[PDB]
RNA sequence: UGUCGGCUCAUCACAUCCUGGGGCUGAAGCCGGUCCCAAGGGUAUGGCUGUUCGCCAUUUAAAGUGGUACGCGAGCUGGGUUUAGAACGUCGUGAGACAGUUCGGUCCCUAUCUGCCGUGGACGUUUGAGAUUUGAGAGGGGCUGCUCCUAGUACGAGAGGACCGGAGUGGACGAACCUCUGGUGUUCCGGUUGUCACGCCAGUGGCAUUGCCGGGUAGCUAUGUUCGGAAAAGAUAACCGCUGAAAGCAUCUAAGCGGGAAACUUGCCUCAAGAUGAGAUCUCACUGGGAACUUGAUUCCCCUGAAGGGCCGUCGAAGACUACGACGUUGAUAGGCUGGGUGUGUAAGCGUUGUGAGGCGUUGAGCUAACCAGUACUAAUUGCCCGUGAGGCUUGACCA
RNA sequence: CUUGUCGGGUAAGUUCCGACCUGCACGAAUGGCGUAACGAUGGCGGCGCUGUCUCCACCCGAGACUCAGUGAAAUUGAAA
RNA sequence: AGGUGGUCGGGUAGAGAAUACCAAGGCGCUUGAGAGAACUCGGGUGAAGGAACUAGGCAAAAUGGCACCGUAACUUCGGG
RNA sequence: AACCCACUCCCGUUGAAAAGGUAGGGGAUGACUUGUGGAUCGGAGUGAAAGGCUAAUCAAGCUCGGAGAUAGCUGGUUCUC
RNA sequence: AGGGGAGUGAAAUAGAACCUGAAACCGUAUGCGUACAAGCAGUGGGAGCCUACUUGUUAGGUGACUGCGUACCUUUUGUAU
């Protein structure tokens, strides 16, 4: 963690080894990050950095961001994101590219997944049905119980029911670094990345490591 | 979930859609200016363009792939003979689309579809 | 995948002409038995004379299946239908000869003595 | 997708002749037994091709000893390393699913001299 | 399933607090000088400043 | 106040079945027996029977015991019990009866309130606005087998066979994804039966479950692919101690100092300032006059409405309506058009061969959804409404 | 009593088939014991076939959802 | 979306007054427009397995025409 | 097939319907189905027998009278000190 | 259709659904209260605000905050039940 990248998902892809195996593969576009903020003890309390990327039209840029984006001569982006770091020394109008990754090295990748707009118990909780025949009196896919008599004589919080297989942010953990195109800016993870393509994605160093 | 999907049911089977698509761009080619709802007249211009492109090159066997698409002879002759040769340099949007209020019977939006360069 | 109540015949001389799946071994709650993976199988139909009888409780190993078997190049190979070995009460087998071919995944250190006999390894 | 097609580009650097389902063909398949590696061949006619660059595969169909058996390669995988053309055969479709039914002479296929 | 006591009259018109209608967004056709609603063609027949109906 | 069993969904206790930590052993080792601590996570499939139970077959690390109206029919079922029909055995002269059998037999309800799962509108946070955040707190997750090395070493006459410590590979469960392997793909391409029509031939179209079929792009998806459970720290449970008197000895305790588990608090993931205790940082906008007083956090009028937000439109892997996200001519937001890709499989017309069905050439031809790239041809107007005029008082510290 | 005992079938059979006789409490026109053909009749077992199931996935129509019009019902001591 | 006696009843396939597409003749069934969530109703297709479901193969899937060959126990001699 | 009937599933149950609908199902030259007219009825009729049917009513129809039957049983019983 | 004027009438809010015209129930306008607060909705204390005028030991509307406080009938040994 401390430091890393905001990318976008560009689609998945295969290529193969000299020995003959296929690596799934996950290509993310970096456009290079320019450092808009960087924040002390003596100004925020914690440690952290402010990244920009992108680009955006002048006409869609307000008056109260231009001149934040100004402050430090960076030219406004899509988004503005925020990296916290524990020991690190930044100013205001730096580059953050693809070359603080090696091969190897494993890494987190965050993204907003997919939405499915209003899943099912089935789907969303992986319960399972009850008969299709047999004399079932349509309540085929529906949940079933939901408490008990009069003990208890409300719901518990928490329960499983049906509603917004969400579009969350979720971390995919230890996924291994394939190839660092440096030139065209692109970095190849092996594996799956949330989200569909296009979308943001953010490249962090593994938090567990070890295995 | 539908992402990426093109298309609209507009409440019937596809057999019917497929028929009531074919009358209405009869229609148009025939009148040059017709008033139906804004949905319809958003998936009618995926149907009738693609034959005025079609009428730009005269042939026996385009004016035999266009009689199977719109099984009209007076249609098949309009084209080939005045459109085509009125759009012939024209790169695509030979149609109009414009929002004209809301019927009176079930408050449906309305528009207006016309062909862009009628003679009038 | 072999499940349950499957039937797939048999690539030996042991007598056993079909076989059918009662258990997959090796775990609770296990669903699946690819190729290479051992089960728990019941004689169905028997030669006349052979070294096995029907209705008898054994264990075998899967070898080939319409399922098939996934290579590291993303390949995949798949038969025409699901064939086993039935194996001795020291994880052996039983007849002398195998029929039909057989893939390198069964290529291991427990069922080597398979390997070599069976006319063709994929 | 405009960045992807450049990364599959720069791996598609292979012959690959041309064929078609129904075709007989041989392929030469990698092995590796220990230290030693070796080319075992495939022989059997093709069923269905997949034409998607990179991500390109092939399905074909032999009888091995009694028992029918089916591999999918993928065509640009370093573990084909290289096919030709037996026979040419004359088919009226793209995918020969129905070859599945039939065993004997009954799934001979015609042959295409030109 | 039928409720056990009757709703008061400011528990029902709490409820219809949601219920305010919002009002169209209209414009004055500047050439004439006519109102219509916002994109759409004028109750005469022009529409930024072209005839298009011939009434 | 609808009573057995099954299905779906659960929640708690600990008198613990497995995994975890220990004392004793009639504990050599491998396996055991018994007691103490421990509730984090797990905890079979079938044959018979209406069965709970039970007995069997084969597994598993283990197939825990209980409370919840013997949990759960305004969530499903209806095999059993317990209506009306009929029959057997037995009892009664008879009508009939039987915790004795047997075959058949209608399971209603559009959710007001509390509860729960999602998703919004209003206002407040003390001038307003764009953006980024801290983290009081809350939720999710925590399972485990086998093989190899140490090592055929310790132990043991032998048979047999480890503790501690490493490496690999699986079962079940969960998440994300669609490169691969497949499924679907009534919006794509073909084959073909019956009939009707386009004047007729050819060529096509309607109807017949998409007429029946063979393939199949994008999207969705699993059976396909990748990843996860940790390591570590703290304070402890049973237990094991060091120093040590009361009580010249002894003694883990009375003062003092340690080791110690999947339990607890962090560590990993997500939500989170309506945390009314309403937090913090960067930047931006607004610098007019009069009057009436019930003479200041007052009211009324005229002028002036900024930063920004909304309405509206073109949409979106976002979506029930919302909300969210991108764009609106200084523009690739959607459709079309132009190239390509993909799928299907050699179009119509014409020319040859044949008496004809048919074959052959032009020809991998014709067509081609949702895909990639480009291009203003068509549609996103040349508008309206909200939001103001420098942001109260007291105390204290630095200034002037 | 009772899932009596033995044999068959099944990896495993409280049901089924063949026997035994200890008939709680069969029995000869409220008929006894058999029987070809027949049955939307009760029980058991096979082949084929399959979304019945492991375990559900995609697609097509009608509702449900939003907009315009018409417009009920059971229930109700009062409800912050 | 119930019930109601009798008569006529064409073409192409077809044994047919069944069934499919049409003639003569008649009609589109007195609320619409969108969008394309869960779930419910009526359907299409489904990888590997094939009754493991369940009180029970309930439901579904499957068979299906004409000509010819061929066909068991048992039997009341017809049959099956 | 028409016609008569009603064995299974599902839907519907505030129904389109106070007993239906879609899929399958039985008989279909006969102890058959059906139109019109007629006969038998309330301790009575009719019944290939289910206590079944006799106008959505049957272990004794409906209607009007005896009749305001009887109710040792529930319910209710009204202004003030 | 329904209204706004004008006219008749002692009186059209006596206008033909026509004397008077209550209650349930539905609205418009003003004044006060109400968006950190848990329950038979009252009662005892009580600030502030608004109105009127006898200008505050007054009258009327509202009730921030706070102490106590589980409807009525019936039937019962006993009901918030
Ligand atoms: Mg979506
Ligand atoms: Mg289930
Ligand atoms: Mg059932
Ligand atoms: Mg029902
Ligand atoms: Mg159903
Ligand atoms: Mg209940
Ligand atoms: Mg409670
Ligand atoms: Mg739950
Ligand atoms: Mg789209
Ligand atoms: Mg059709
Ligand atoms: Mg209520
Ligand atoms: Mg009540
Ligand atoms: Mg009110
Ligand atoms: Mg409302
Ligand atoms: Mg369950
Ligand atoms: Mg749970
Ligand atoms: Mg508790
Ligand atoms: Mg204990
Ligand atoms: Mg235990
Ligand atoms: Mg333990
Ligand atoms: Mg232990
Ligand atoms: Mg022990
Ligand atoms: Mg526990
Ligand atoms: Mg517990
Ligand atoms: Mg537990
Ligand atoms: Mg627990
Ligand atoms: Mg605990
Ligand atoms: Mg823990
Ligand atoms: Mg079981
Ligand atoms: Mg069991
Ligand atoms: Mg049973
Ligand atoms: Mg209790
Ligand atoms: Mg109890
Ligand atoms: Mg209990
Ligand atoms: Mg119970
Ligand atoms: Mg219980
Ligand atoms: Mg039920
Ligand atoms: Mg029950
Ligand atoms: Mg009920
Ligand atoms: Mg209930
Ligand atoms: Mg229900
Ligand atoms: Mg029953
Ligand atoms: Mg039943
Ligand atoms: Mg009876
Ligand atoms: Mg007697
Ligand atoms: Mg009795
Ligand atoms: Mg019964
Ligand atoms: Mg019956
Ligand atoms: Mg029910
Ligand atoms: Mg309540
Ligand atoms: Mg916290
Ligand atoms: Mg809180
Ligand atoms: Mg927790
Ligand atoms: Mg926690
Ligand atoms: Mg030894
Ligand atoms: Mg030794
Ligand atoms: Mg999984
Ligand atoms: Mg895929
Ligand atoms: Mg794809
Ligand atoms: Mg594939
Ligand atoms: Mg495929
Ligand atoms: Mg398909
Ligand atoms: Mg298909
Ligand atoms: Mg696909
Ligand atoms: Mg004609
Ligand atoms: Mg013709
Ligand atoms: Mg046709
Ligand atoms: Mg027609
Ligand atoms: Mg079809
Ligand atoms: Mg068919
Ligand atoms: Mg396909
Ligand atoms: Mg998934
Ligand atoms: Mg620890
Ligand atoms: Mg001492
Ligand atoms: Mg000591
Ligand atoms: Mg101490
Ligand atoms: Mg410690
Ligand atoms: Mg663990
Ligand atoms: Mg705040
Ligand atoms: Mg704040
Ligand atoms: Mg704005
Ligand atoms: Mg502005
Ligand atoms: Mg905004
Ligand atoms: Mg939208
Ligand atoms: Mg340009
Ligand atoms: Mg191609
Ligand atoms: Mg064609
Ligand atoms: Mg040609
Ligand atoms: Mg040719
Ligand atoms: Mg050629
Ligand atoms: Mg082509
Ligand atoms: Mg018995
Ligand atoms: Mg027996
Ligand atoms: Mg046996
Ligand atoms: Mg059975
Ligand atoms: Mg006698
Ligand atoms: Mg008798
Ligand atoms: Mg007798
Ligand atoms: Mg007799
Ligand atoms: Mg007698
Ligand atoms: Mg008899
Ligand atoms: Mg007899
Ligand atoms: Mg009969
Ligand atoms: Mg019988
Ligand atoms: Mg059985
Ligand atoms: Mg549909
Ligand atoms: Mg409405
Ligand atoms: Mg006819
Ligand atoms: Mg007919
Ligand atoms: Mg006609
Ligand atoms: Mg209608
Ligand atoms: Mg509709
Ligand atoms: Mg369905
Ligand atoms: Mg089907
Ligand atoms: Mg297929
Ligand atoms: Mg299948
Ligand atoms: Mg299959
Ligand atoms: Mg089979
Ligand atoms: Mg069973
Ligand atoms: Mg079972
Ligand atoms: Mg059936
Ligand atoms: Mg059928
Ligand atoms: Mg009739
Ligand atoms: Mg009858
Ligand atoms: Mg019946
Ligand atoms: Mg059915
Ligand atoms: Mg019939
Ligand atoms: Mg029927
Ligand atoms: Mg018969
Ligand atoms: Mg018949
Ligand atoms: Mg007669
Ligand atoms: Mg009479
Ligand atoms: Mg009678
Ligand atoms: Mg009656
Ligand atoms: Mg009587
Ligand atoms: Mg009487
Ligand atoms: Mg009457
Ligand atoms: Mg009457
Ligand atoms: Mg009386
Ligand atoms: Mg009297
Ligand atoms: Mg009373
Ligand atoms: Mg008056
Ligand atoms: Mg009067
Ligand atoms: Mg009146
Ligand atoms: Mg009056
Ligand atoms: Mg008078
Ligand atoms: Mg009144
Ligand atoms: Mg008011
Ligand atoms: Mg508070
Ligand atoms: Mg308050
Ligand atoms: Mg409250
Ligand atoms: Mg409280
Ligand atoms: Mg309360
Ligand atoms: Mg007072
Ligand atoms: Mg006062
Ligand atoms: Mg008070
Ligand atoms: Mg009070
Ligand atoms: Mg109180
Ligand atoms: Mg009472
Ligand atoms: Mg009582
Ligand atoms: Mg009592
Ligand atoms: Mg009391
Ligand atoms: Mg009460």
């Amino acid at each position: 963690m401390t430091i890393g990248v905001v990318g976008r998902k560009c689609g998945m892809t295969r290529i193969f080894t000299e020995e003959g195996v296929s690596i799934p593969v996950t290509v993310i576009e970096v456009e290079p990050n320019r450092v808009t903020q960087f924040k002390t003890e003596e100004t925020d309390g914690y440690r952290a950095v402010q990244v920009t990327a992108g680009e955006r039209r002048a006409s869609r840029v307000t008056k109260a961001q231009a001149g934040h984006f100004a402050k430090a001569n960076v030219a406004a982006g899509r988004g503005v994101w925020e990296f916290r770091l524990g020991e690190e020394q930044y100013a205001a109008g730096d580059q953050i590219t693809v070359d603080l990754f090696q091969a190897g090295q494993m890494v987190d990748v965050t993204g907003e997944s997919k939405g499915k707009g209003f899943a099912g118990t089935i789907k969303r909780w992986n319960f399972r049905g009850q008969d299709n025949t047999h004399g079932n009196s349509v309540s085929h896919r529906v949940p079933g119980s939901i408490g008990q008599c009069q003990t208890p004589g409300r719901v518990f919080k928490g329960k499983k029911m049906s509603g917004h297989l969400g579009a969350e942010r979720v971390t995919v953990q230890s996924l291994e670094i394939v190839r660092v195109d440096a030139e065209r800016n692109l970095l190849l993870v092996k594996g799956a990345v949330p989200g569909a393509t296009g979308g943001d994605v953010i490249v962090r160093p593994a938090a567990k490591a070890r295995g | 979930m539908r992402h990426r999907k093109s298309g609209r049911h507009l409440s019937r089977t596809s057999a019917h859609r497929k028929a009531m698509f074919q009358n209405m761009a009869v229609s148009l080619f025939e009148h040059e200016l017709i008033k139906t709802t804004l949905p319809k007249a958003k998936e009618l211009r995926r149907v009738a363009e693609p034959l005025i492109t079609l009428a730009k090159e005269d042939s026996v066997a385009n004016r035999r792939l266009a009689f199977d698409r719109t099984r009209s002879k007076a249609a098949v002759g309009k084209l080939f003979n005045d459109l085509g040769k009125r759009y012939a340099n024209r790169p695509g949007g030979y149609l109009r689309i414009l929002k004209c209020g809301f019927r009176a019977g079930d408050n449906a939006p309305m528009a207006y579809v016309e062909l862009v360069d009628r003679p009038v | 995948m072999i499940q349950t109540q499957s039937m797939l015949d048999v690539a030996d001389n042991s007598g056993a002409r079909r076989v059918m799946c009662i258990k997959v071994l090796g775990g609770s709650h296990r669903r699946y038995a690819g190729i290479g993976d051992i089960i728990k199988v019941t004689v169905k139909e028997a030669i006349p004379r052979g070294k096995v009888k029907k209705g008898q409780v054994m264990t075998a190993v899967v070898v080939r299946t319409k399922h098939g078997v996934r290579r590291t190049d993303g390949s995949i190979i798949r038969f025409d239908g699901n064939a086993a070995v039935l194996l001795n009460n020291k994880q052996e087998p039983i007849g002398t000869r195998i029929f039909g071919p057989v893939t390198r995944e069964l290529r291991t250190e427990k069922f080597m003595k398979i390997v070599s006999l069976a006319p063709e390894v994929l | 997708n405009k960045i992807i097609q450049q990364i599959e580009a720069e791996q598609m650097n292979k012959e690959i002749p041309a064929f078609a389902p129904g075709d007989t063909v041989i392929v030469q398949v990698k092995v590796k037994e220990g230290d030693r590696q070796r080319l075992q061949a495939f022989e059997g006619v093709v069923i269905a091709k997949r034409n998607r660059g990179l991500n390109s595969a092939f399905t074909v169909r032999k009888i091995s000893n009694g028992v029918g058996v089916e591999r999918t390669f993928q065509t640009y995988s370093p573990i084909v390393d290289s096919l030709s053309v037996k026979r040419r055969g004359d088919v009226r479709k793209a995918k020969l699913y129905y070859l599945r039914a039939l065993s004997g002479k009954a799934a001979r296929i015609k042959e295409k001299l030109v | 399933a039928v409720q056990q006591n009757k709703k008061s009259r400011s528990a029902r018109d709490m409820r219809r607090s949601h219920d305010a209608l919002e009002s169209n967004a209209l414009s004055v056709e500047k050439s004439t000088g006519e109102v219509h609603l916002r994109h759409h063609v004028s109750p005469d027949g022009f529409y930024r400043g072209r005839k298009v109906v011939d009434k």
